[PDB]
């Protein structure tokens, strides 16, 4: 109900060390395929925990 | 006849309408190209390069089907104008001959 939003920007993000992180039960992603992710950029990144 | 020719700029909308026609023709089947049809995105190297196989051949399939319609109605509004153009030029090879 209090979901926490960080912002994340101005970096380099190696998607592939949190895909193969076999500890993430549930992975998955709609707009884009996980393993594609190394080759993109975004205006920027939201996380919400 | 000199003079109307350099002075009024109507004289020859006939052949101003075609080129006009043609032209409009052409743009109109070129912004096709920026319609999403449905797909995520109307860029095809877009959707190759955020999605994978398997999935992303919905969003190819959509764009395909959106611009293979714009290509036949385009190709159906020439054939159209052709026949016309051609009813014209056969009546303009009468009045050379006659």
């Amino acid at each position: 109900y209090a979901w926490n939003r960080k912002r994340i920007s101005n970096c380099v993000a190696d998607y592939s060390v949190l895909y193969n992180s076999a500890s993430f039960s549930t992975f998955k992603c709609y707009g884009v395929s996980p393993t594609k992710l190394n080759d993109l950029c975004f205006t920027n990144v939201y996380a919400d925990s | 006849i000199q003079d109307s020719l350099s002075s009024t700029a109507s004289a020859l909308g006939k052949l101003q309408d075609v080129v006009n026609q043609n032209a409009q023709a052409l743009n109109t089947l070129v912004k096709q190209l920026s319609s999403n049809f449905g797909a995520i995105s109307s860029v095809l190297n877009d959707i190759l390069s955020r999605l994978d196989p398997p999935e992303a051949e919905v969003q190819i399939d959509r764009l395909i089907t959106g611009r293979l319609q714009s290509l036949q109605t385009y190709v159906t509004q020439q054939l159209i104008r052709a026949a016309e153009i051609r009813a014209s030029a056969n009546l303009a090879a009468t009045k050379m001959s006659e």
